């Protein structure tokens, strides 16, 4: 209800200060998916086939 | 199902089990009889050879009423025998005026769809009217009889309620009453009314033997089903079969 | 009677979070 | 809205988790700091949208 | 290692394992069949869309009877 | 017959319990009321 | 045979031309750009 | 999608554009029929888009118009053009008013500046 | 060791246990098909096939049973509106029972292979490894399936040996299971021709036979066997998923748009029959050919079949309901009883007004009464102060034609408004909302729910294709990358990409 | 007025997946306790 | 007409004691597998 | 809808008996 009423009187979709942060939420979760997929692709062999690959990183 | 002559040539023990005992006898020959004032019909065998119950049917696009050929759940307890009534002629046309005999057969006939339709196959208090005189190849009778209620008032609802007797209340739930309004939403069921309705039958005599003074033909009967003391709406049962009688003088 | 089911699940998540903070598997340096 | 048409926010008065809410304060209050002790009763504090300002000013 | 009757009846079908034709096989023939299957799917996609229209063929409920 | 050279251990950490519970309870917060209507 | 069919074979051919123009152009350079 | 309002529209748009050629039947303006050939074609596509049997009826009712004007028998042209309006129910839009009206509400409608375009402004 | 998501990869290496597990899977699936069909027989009401068909009752499994020829049931009722004395083995109960037998027998067979993994048949001759020769196995299975497809088309749909297929008419009044001569021309690729379905499985089954015979003999080349990794069973899995969700976009597409394989009086009318007014044009044509016969109007409308009027109705759309409205359509608005009548709305000038019907988008559309050329003569106002077109001002009168309300004028201005709101949606019937305590608010068809689940399952299976399409190609680097990759990750010094034979 | 089997579908849709994931945790804690031989077996 | 929370009381009175007793069995089978060191830990 | 619950529990016991006969822990002499 807060978003719709604030669309009517205010027109937030045509506000570039709103366009900038939806480019910070799209691009935010863009780069989180990217940086997550570039690290987890390039992982060095420690585990076996029968064990989670997270156990190739000991803590510390 | 042969003639009454060689049914009588069989002892009781060798009929016993065959399923002969529902079978009406048959007539050979075409003749006239010309009943007298004082005669009657004595061995009125009436067997239905097919049942049919009114319903709502589905077909091409439209739903309406017709009769399904339906099957009997009672094994062999469905035919009437030894019905007699004084035959009379008043206006040239022959009347039957049923009085005695096995004049009801409590059957139940299951619909396609699972539904059971019990009814009484009765000839009770019949008055027929012939198309003419002198029993002939085509002498047709027809009249109106009485279907009484299937269960009489001594019969009791599975909780102990009846027409003549039983409880009047919902013995189940003894806190239903409690107000100005008691069990009144169950008054249509606590009330066990003995209804009586009216049927229809149409004889059509096909074969006549007057050496033994015996007629036989094919009837068409329509009547009304059971209403469980006025709870359910009864359906219209249509039966078709053959009949048989022996004429006095 | 579904407000029972609502408050059972909301307090249900609040219980699971309490065990997840204070009864966690600790990481060790070793 | 301060139109004396109350809006049911709580679970015990027939709301879901999604349709339920804690409403904002009354339009008649406006900007006025409306604590518990400036109602005449907690009956009245909870009618006018008192517990919005209690949660919001302590969230922030 | 537990020979059964049916194990011996179907033993020839698991005989070859990794027996491989020495390079390039029938893959020119497979490509042409697969190219003809794709053209066949574009035709079905466009008749059904009615983005392609054939004489005496409509895309509409007909009375098979 | 015979023992397998296949069968192995199946594991789940303590955190993976807490993820797994909080997955089920929070989906039950979401999709509860839609089922109730 | 319709007018809608004559357009479609004209695009099957022209689709095979564009694939055919590119695929010949790849082979001719890759032989001249051997390795 | 073919819908009911798409049938209404091409009937409303081009039923003006067929019936208004009653002025051109009178003198027998032979170019004014040939300039409106696409009016006959596109009412035919819009008024019966799902109904192919009435559409192919209105194909030959359109062909009988142009076959007649190619010969030039002005009697047989009107003898066919009367049949075209009386089979398909060609009707122009008449004047609407305040009680009988509201042709358009959006300006996207196909009858905004037509003589059945009016609005009760209130 | 294994996490909860890798937990079935233990059965990859043992082919004797794969069959143990696929049998447990096919016992759960056919167990569901038998037990859901028994559940549906307890829910089903055969009393009205006209205004209470199977799709109206939320039957999901039953339309698939009847479209290939199961029309009769042991309770004596036929679905085609007949009465049968003996349906035989194959009825709704017998089919549902046969899947519970198959569920029990595949359950026992699943246990037998899980105990006996040591079948010799699963061993390589050359090495001792457990191994499945996937190109021969495919050629076996493709031969069987192509044989079974040919037998289905030639002997079941064409009805030489089998009973046929459900073939309805254009408007879903009459249909019956009947054999179908196959349509070999371009008419076969008309999806609404059931002759295409016979001609499909014959011709596609023929190629399934002769491609079986091809794969029974010809071995793969090195180039495919190395690239497509045919020694790996997960390459079968990924490529099979791609066939399985490809088939789901096709079935869920031809579900939602209709075909001869998914007819109207079986699954429900499509969405697109409400859009074009597909049944309106059939109502009005049958009225026009009745008044051209010379009939007056009130018996011109009474010759319209009730089932056809049931199809021109909004609560019979697949696109009308919602997600979390669960259950049959009869929990939406009630059991249909009888057609009321066709309203004709007249003004003071004796013109004709039709309430503009609602699109399938709007849960609510207002009441707007337009004439033959679509101009508003009347409405129902929201703001009732300065309204020019209110029904009490225009004086719209109601007169019905046909049904239980045949030939009854209504000049009563409230009831004109009441039947104006009813006539906005559908052909107006009278219902029974008290049987199951039906709400006042709509539902969706098996046509809505089938293509709901399958257009979603096809999406999830698109991801599972990319997962196993990824895991086969990168089977070696699935557990780490090594230190050998460090040299080949460089812009330059290899003029090809990663290849140590270069420079 | 509230729908009916939702009391079943929520509570069996919580507890049967919740109690399942407990037991993959109880399995390991016993398996790691059976591994390192202590007072428990 | 049938009583209401009995759909809950039966099915949560089956599954919650049934799934409990499963896990005292799953606990031992893991504990006896952790004891004798095999392929599982 | 409670006939579901009845037949689920009756077949439920029939399943448990099937596992109890054929998948029992065998006693060994050793
Ligand atoms: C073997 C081939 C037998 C099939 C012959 C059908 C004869 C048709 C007949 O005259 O009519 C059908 C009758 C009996 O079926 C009907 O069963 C119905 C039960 O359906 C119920 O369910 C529905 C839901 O209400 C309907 O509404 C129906 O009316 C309702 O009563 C009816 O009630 C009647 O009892 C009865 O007519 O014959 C039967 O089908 C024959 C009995 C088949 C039983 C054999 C199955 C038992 C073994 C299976 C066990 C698993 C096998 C493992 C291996
Ligand atoms: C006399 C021979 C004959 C005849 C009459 C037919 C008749 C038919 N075939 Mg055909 N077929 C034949 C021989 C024949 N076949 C042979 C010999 C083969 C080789 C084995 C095939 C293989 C074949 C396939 C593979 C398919 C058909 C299908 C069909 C049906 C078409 C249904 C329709 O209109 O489109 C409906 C079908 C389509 C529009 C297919 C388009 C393909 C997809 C949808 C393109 C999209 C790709 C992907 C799904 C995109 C996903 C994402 C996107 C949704 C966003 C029709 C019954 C189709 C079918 O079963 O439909 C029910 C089908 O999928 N045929
Ligand atoms: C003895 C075999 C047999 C028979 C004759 C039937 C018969 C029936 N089953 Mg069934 N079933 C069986 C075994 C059998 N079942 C087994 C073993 C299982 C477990 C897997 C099931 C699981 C099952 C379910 C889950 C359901 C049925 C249903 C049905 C009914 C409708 C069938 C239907 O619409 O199919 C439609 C089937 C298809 C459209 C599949 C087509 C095959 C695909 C598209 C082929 C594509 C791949 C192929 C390899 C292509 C390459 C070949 C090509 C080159 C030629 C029908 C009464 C349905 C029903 O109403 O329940 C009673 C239902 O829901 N069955
Ligand atoms: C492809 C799957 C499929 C489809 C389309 C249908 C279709 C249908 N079924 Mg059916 N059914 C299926 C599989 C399917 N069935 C299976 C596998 C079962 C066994 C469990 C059943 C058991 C079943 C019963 C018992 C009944 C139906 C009924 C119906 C009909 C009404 C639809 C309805 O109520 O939806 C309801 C839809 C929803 C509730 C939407 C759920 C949205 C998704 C799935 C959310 C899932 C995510 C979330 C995390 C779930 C977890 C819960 C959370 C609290 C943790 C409809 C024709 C009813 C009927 O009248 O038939 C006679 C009925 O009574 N079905
Ligand atoms: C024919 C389909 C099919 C098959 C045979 C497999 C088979 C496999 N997948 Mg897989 N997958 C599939 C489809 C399939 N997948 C799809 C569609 C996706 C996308 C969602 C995935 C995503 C996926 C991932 C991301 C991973 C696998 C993994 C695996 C392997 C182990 C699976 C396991 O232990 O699950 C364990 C699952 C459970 C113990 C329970 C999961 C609980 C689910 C969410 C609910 C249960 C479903 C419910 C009972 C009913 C299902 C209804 C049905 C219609 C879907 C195994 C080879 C894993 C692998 O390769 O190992 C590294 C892995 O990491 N798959
Ligand atoms: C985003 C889409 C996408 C992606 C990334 C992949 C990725 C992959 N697929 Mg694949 N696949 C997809 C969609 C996709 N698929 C779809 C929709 C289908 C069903 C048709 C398939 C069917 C499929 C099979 C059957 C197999 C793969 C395989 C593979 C893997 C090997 C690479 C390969 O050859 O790709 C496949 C190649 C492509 C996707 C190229 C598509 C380019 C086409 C030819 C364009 C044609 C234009 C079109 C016809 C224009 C007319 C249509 C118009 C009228 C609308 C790889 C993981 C293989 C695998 O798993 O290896 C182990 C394998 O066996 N795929
Ligand atoms: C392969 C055998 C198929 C066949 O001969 O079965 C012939 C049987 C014939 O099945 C008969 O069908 C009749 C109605 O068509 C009656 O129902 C009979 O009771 C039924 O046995 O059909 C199936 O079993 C087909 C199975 C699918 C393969
Ligand atoms: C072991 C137990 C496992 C329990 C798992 C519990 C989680 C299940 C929750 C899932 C939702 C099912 C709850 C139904 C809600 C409810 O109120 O039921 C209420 C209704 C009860 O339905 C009642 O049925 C009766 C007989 O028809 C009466 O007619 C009632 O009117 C009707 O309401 O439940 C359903 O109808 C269940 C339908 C289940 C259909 C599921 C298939 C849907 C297909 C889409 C799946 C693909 C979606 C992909 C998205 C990912
Ligand atoms: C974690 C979940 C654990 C689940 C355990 C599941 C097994 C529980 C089954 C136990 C029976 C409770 C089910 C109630 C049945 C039902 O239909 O509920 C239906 C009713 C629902 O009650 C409803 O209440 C509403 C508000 O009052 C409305 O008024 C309804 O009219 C009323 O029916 O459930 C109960 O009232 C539950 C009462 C529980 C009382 C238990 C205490 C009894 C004290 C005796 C205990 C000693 C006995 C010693 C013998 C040993
Ligand atoms: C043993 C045996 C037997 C028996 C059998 C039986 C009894 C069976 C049954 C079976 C069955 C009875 C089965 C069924 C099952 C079920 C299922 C299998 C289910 C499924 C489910 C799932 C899969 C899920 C679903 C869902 C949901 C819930 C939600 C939404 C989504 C979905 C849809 C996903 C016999 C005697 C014959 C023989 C001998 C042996
Ligand atoms: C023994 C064995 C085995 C195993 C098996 C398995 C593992 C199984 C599984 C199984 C499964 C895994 C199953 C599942 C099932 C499920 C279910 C069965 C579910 C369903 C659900 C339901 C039925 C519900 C319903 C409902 C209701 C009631 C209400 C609300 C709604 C709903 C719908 C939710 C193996 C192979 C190893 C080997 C051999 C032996
Ligand atoms: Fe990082």
């Amino acid at each position: 209800n807060f978003m719709l009423v604030f669309q009517a009187e205010h027109n937030i979709l045509m506000h570039p200060f709103h366009m900038a942060g939806v480019a910070g939420v799209f691009g935010g979760s863009l780069f989180s998916a990217m940086h997550g997929s570039l690290v987890t692709s390039s992982l060095i062999r420690e585990t076996t086939e029968n064990e989670s690959t997270n156990y190739g990183y000991k803590f510390g | 199902a042969l003639t009454k002559s060689q049914i009588n040539e069989l002892s009781y023990l060798q009929v016993k089990g065959t399923g002969l005992a529902n079978r009406c006898a048959e007539v050979v020959g075409e003749d006239s009889i010309k009943p007298k004032p004082g005669a009657k019909l004595v061995d009125m065998c009436i067997e239905p050879k097919a049942w049919a119950v009114e319903e709502e049917v589905g077909k091409a696009g439209k739903t309406e009423k017709k009769f399904v050929n339906s099957k009997v759940m009672t094994r062999q307890t469905y035919t009437l025998d030894a019905i007699e009534g004084p035959i009379t002629v008043d206006g040239g046309k022959i009347t039957f005026s049923e009085k005695e005999g096995i004049d009801y057969a409590a059957t139940t006939v299951q619909l396609p769809g699972g539904e059971r339709v019990p009814f009484l196959f009765t000839v009770k208090d019949l008055v027929a009217k012939g198309n003419g005189d002198t029993f002939k190849p085509g002498f047709q009778m027809g009249g109106d009889f009485n279907t009484p209620s299937y269960r009489t008032g001594l019969f009791l609802d599975p909780k102990g309620r009846g027409g003549t007797t039983g409880y009047d209340m919902a013995v189940a739930l003894p806190a239903l009453q409690l107000g100005e309004e008691g069990d009144a939403e169950l008054f249509g069921e606590n009330n066990k009314v003995f209804d009586i309705t009216q049927g229809r039958i149409e004889m059509e005599v096909n074969k006549v033997n007057a050496e033994d003074s015996e007629i036989g033909g094919v009837f068409v009967a329509t009547q009304l089903s059971d209403t469980d003391m006025g709870s359910k709406t009864p359906k219209k049962v249509l039966t078709k079969g053959i009949f048989y009688a022996k004429v006095e003088q | 009677m579904e407000a029972l089911v609502y408050t059972f699940l909301l307090i249900g998540t609040l219980m699971v979070i309490f065990f997840a903070v204070f009864f966690r598997e600790t990481p060790r340096i070793l | 809205d301060g139109i004396r048409e109350p809006v049911s926010g709580s679970l015990l008065y027939g709301n879901n988790i999604i349709s339920g809410a804690v409403v904002p304060s009354s339009n008649a209050i406006g900007m006025h700091f409306y604590p518990i002790w400036e109602a005449a009763s907690v009956d009245e504090w909870l009618y006018n949208g008192g517990p919005y300002q209690l949660i919001v000013l302590h969230f922030l | 290692a537990l020979r059964t009757r049916l194990g011996e009846i179907l033993r020839p079908l698991n005989a070859e394992y990794g027996k491989v034709a020495p390079g390039w096989g029938t893959t020119p023939i497979m490509g042409i069949v697969m190219l003809a299957f794709l053209i066949f799917l574009v035709i079905i996609l466009q008749i059904y869309n009615s983005s392609l229209i054939i004489e005496n063929v409509d895309v509409d409920w007909a009375n098979g009877i | 017959t015979g023992p397998n050279p296949n069968k192995q251990a199946v594991e789940l950490n303590r955190t993976s319990l807490y993820w797994g519970l909080l997955l089920i309870f929070v989906l039950a917060v979401l999709f509860s009321s839609y089922f109730f209507n | 045979m319709t007018a809608s069919l004559s357009n479609f074979i004209a695009s099957l051919i022209a689709g095979g031309v564009v694939v055919g123009v590119i695929a010949i152009a790849l082979i001719v350079i890759s032989k001249s750009d051997r390795i | 999608s073919v819908s009911a309002a798409t049938i209404n529209r091409a009937r409303g748009l081009y039923g003006d554009r067929i019936a208004a050629l009653k002025d051109a039947v009178a003198a027998g303006d032979f170019k004014a029929i040939a300039e409106e050939k696409n009016a006959f074609i596109l009412f035919n596509s819009g008024a019966y888009p799902t109904n192919k049997a009435k559409k192919n009826a209105a194909i030959a009712q359109t062909n009988e118009i142009f076959k007649a004007i190619r010969s030039g028998d002005k009697a047989a042209v009107k003898s066919a053009y009367d049949a075209y309006m009386a089979a398909n129910d060609i009707r122009p839009l008449p004047e609407i008013n305040a009680n009988i009206g509201q042709g358009y509400s959006s300006d996207f409608d196909f009858r905004v500046r037509t003589k059945a375009g009016a609005i009760y402004v209130r | 060791a294994l996490p909860w998501y890798r937990v079935h990869t233990v059965v990859l290496n043992d082919p004797g246990r794969l069959i143990a597990v696929h049998l447990m899977h096919t016992a759960l699936v056919a167990g569901w098909a038998g037990s859901m069909a028994l559940y549906e027989l307890a829910v089903f009401d055969p009393s009205d096939p006209v205004l209470n068909p199977m799709w109206r009752q939320g039957m999901f499994v039953m339309p698939f049973m009847t479209r290939l020829g199961i029309t009769d049931s042991w309770g004596g009722w036929s679905i085609t509106g007949e009465s049968v004395s003996n349906p035989g083995i194959w009825s709704f109960e017998g089919v549902a029972l046969s899947h519970i037998i198959l569920s029990g027998m595949c359950f026992l067979a699943a246990i037998w292979h899980w105990v006996y993994w040591d079948l010799e048949l699963f061993r390589d001759p050359r090495t001792g490894e457990p191994a499945l020769d996937l190109p021969k196995i495919f050629g076996i299975h493709l031969f069987l399936s192509g044989l079974l497809c040919f037998g289905f088309g030639a002997f079941h749909v064409t009805g030489l040996f089998g009973p046929g297929i459900w073939v309805s008419d254009a408007y879903g009044i009459t249909g019956k299971v009947q054999p179908v001569a196959p349509a070999w021309g371009a008419d076969g690729f008309n999806p609404f021709n059931p002759g295409g379905i016979a001609a499909h499985h014959i011709a596609a089954g023929i190629f399934g036979i002769f491609a079986g015979i091809f794969h029974l003999t010809v071995r793969p080349p090195q180039r495919l066997y190395r690239a497509l990794r045919m020694g790996n069973i997960e390459t079968v899995l990924s490529s099979s998923i791609s066939a399985v969700f490809f088939a789901a976009f096709v079935t869920s597409g031809t579900m939602w748009y209709g075909a001869a394989a998914t007819p109207i009086e079986l699954f429900g009318p499509t969405r697109y029959q409400w859009d074009s007014g597909y049944f309106q044009q059939e109502i009005e044509r049958q009225v026009e050919t009745s008044v051209s016969e010379g009939l007056s109007e009130s018996q011109a409308w009474s010759r319209i079949p009730d089932k056809l009027a049931f199809y021109d109705y909004i609560g019979n759309n697949p696109a009308k309901g919602g997600l979390f409205r669960a259950g049959p359509m009869n929990k939406g608005d009630g059991i249909a009883e009888a057609w009321l009548g066709h309203p004709i709305f007249r003004d003071k000038e004796g013109r004709e007004l039709t309430v503009r019907r609602m699109p399938a988008f709007f849960e609510t559309f207002p009441v707007i009464l337009v004439d033959k050329d679509g101009i508003i003569r009347a409405d129902i106002p929201f703001r009732r102060a300065e309204s020019k077109y209110s029904i009490e001002q225009v004086g719209v009168t109601v007169d019905f034609y046909g049904g239980k309300l045949n030939g009854q004028t209504f000049k009563d201005a409230p009831t004109v408004k009441k039947f104006a709101r009813k006539a906005q949606l559908g052909e107006v019937f009278e219902f029974d909302r008290t049987s199951l305590e039906s709400d006042g608010v709509f539902r969706s068809s098996p046509r809505g729910w089938y293509t709901y689940g399958h257009a979603n399952f096809a999406l999830l299976f698109f991801f599972g294709h990319l997962w196993h399409g990824g895991r086969t190609i990168f089977r070696d680097v699935f557990t780490g990358i090594g230190a050998e990759v460090t040299e080949q990750v460089e812009f330059g010094a290899f003029q090809k990409l990663g290849d140590k034979s270069t420079k | 007025e509230v729908q009916f089997g939702a009391y079943l579908a929520v509570l069996l849709g919580t507890f049967l997946p919740a109690l399942f994931l407990v037991n993959l945790f109880i399995q390991t804690e016993a398996r790691k306790a059976g591994k390192a031989g202590g007072q428990d077996s």
